């Protein structure tokens, strides 16, 4: 895939991000906050379409992310990432995808998630998350 | 805020807590 | 605790 | 079981703990490192006892975890950490104990675990990890 | 030692 | 004077201010480095005119200050930083404006100044510094 | 003079020092916090002696240090720290020694003091201080 | 990097 890296911000502000109930999470795009004005975030869109689109518009500053978890598995010889779930201190987000292959959860007692990067060809492949107090 | 220092904290992992 | 990533912060130097 | 919190340090020197290849891992014990000197933390013991001892130690400064895995799940009723894997920039040490259950895992790509808290009855429960830069 | 900024980085999950 | 906060970026490109060599520092903003990218702050300047323009463009990201020191002082009735000198590991850039008054410095040994805070009138009323590694 | 370091802590229970109204800064030494529990740090003690001993018990963790500042100066042909102040969210302590040279000081917006390291031959020839969230 | 910790850490104020 395309690899990208958005780089570490203040916060999060909102998550819109696409999947199919097929295969896995396609396109991936963050609204990150910088300094308390929004900064949109480029997108990251996969080679082909067809997937369904969610928008997660967050309460911030006072609903934050307090864990990532999802399922990274097997599709088309490919291992990438088949889905995200997101936790906040208001609700929860999903699951989105297939829940299918080997499980990862980040569960943050103390701190947030200020950024991601990974890579994403007709799925996302893999991600990092930046972490800061 | 107090007088002691924070780090990054991540997990906990098994049995849960919140 | 807030969404609000925090720094350290030095200062002020003038003014009161 | 009982709740434990070593706090934050520099680093870390020896990680000394131990497991049973029928249930989970038992005691947790660390030195680390406080400013350049080995700082020998509480041992945190298992209600009980038949576990066996594993001694985990790391070529300081030079070497530090990368990674950490290890699986959890249900033991007599209750849900705790089966096993654990160390894997360090010279090294991998384990897993210790039965890699049965849910698999999570903690690849650092920048940043040091300078500490760890959990609780552990008959055995570890839960555990955290203090990362820093 | 840079004039960069640097934070704690966790991952990559997935795709080796 | 008019309040401003720029918050905490990745680095510091260049500086642009102005002061008088009768009063003291006039205009300031800052051209921070944003995950790689320029980012051009908003110009908190002056209520009035009558400065000359400084531009301190560093050659980013292996020169970096160490040192900001000045002298803070009353002028017309109003304590304001009468003076700045900014050092890095390649040179120095000032003085600027008037040495005249209580001085003061900050010395890094490790770390960075990623943004800037403070209250502009008719000159420099004070400011603050955001540090991080 | 004979250089020391400390290192980082948790936080800052009680600061040890002794002076000399006329002349300078002389014995330095340090109770630090370990993640709760007291942490006596290392006597760094002046070649010399007849200075006057200070001890400044804060009410951790509600109290805590928000501005440190002084003068340093010459004492025979050496530069060292004429005179020191500490204070804190509740009371100020000091000055304590020749308040008069070259002033400094460091006020705190946002952050801790959680180490010193620095230089003691007759009198304190210099110091740094660490910091964080 | 190494397997040792980092804080900021401002001065020295003194002798150089
Ligand atoms: O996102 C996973 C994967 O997507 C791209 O390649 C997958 C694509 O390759 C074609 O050659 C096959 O015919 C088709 O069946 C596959 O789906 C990307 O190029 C690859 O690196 C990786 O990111
Ligand atoms: O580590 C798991 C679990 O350990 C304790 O409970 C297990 C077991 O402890 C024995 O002392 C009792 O006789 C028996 O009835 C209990 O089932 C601990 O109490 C529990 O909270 C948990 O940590
Ligand atoms: O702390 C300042 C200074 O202390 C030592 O030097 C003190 C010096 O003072 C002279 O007036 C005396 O005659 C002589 O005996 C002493 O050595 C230390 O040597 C120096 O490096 C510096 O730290
Ligand atoms: O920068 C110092 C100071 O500047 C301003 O005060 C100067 C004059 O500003 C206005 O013209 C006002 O009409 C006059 O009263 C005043 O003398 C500013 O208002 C101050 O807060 C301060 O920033």
């Amino acid at each position: 895939g395309k690899a990208f890296d958005d780089g570490a911000f203040t916060g999060i502000r909102e998550i819109n991000l696409s999947y199919n109930k097929e295969t896995a999470i396609g396109d991936f795009q963050v609204v990150y906050d910088l300094n308390g004005s929004p900064y949109v975030g480029q997108n990251h869109v996969s080679f082909i379409t067809g997937f369904t689109p969610v928008k997660i518009s967050l309460d911030f500053p006072s609903e934050y992310i307090m864990e990532v978890s999802g399922y990274t598995g097997n599709v088309s010889g490919y291992v990438v990432v088949r889905s995200l779930t997101f936790k906040t201190n208001k609700k929860t987000y999903g699951p989105y995808g297939v829940t299918s292959g080997t499980p990862f959860n980040l569960p943050i007692e103390n701190g947030l998630i200020v950024g991601f990067k990974g890579s994403i060809g007709y799925w996302l492949d893999y991600f990092s998350m930046y972490l800061s107090l | 805020q107090s007088g002691i220092s924070q780090t990054v904290i991540v997990g906990p992992w098994g049995a849960k807590s919140s």
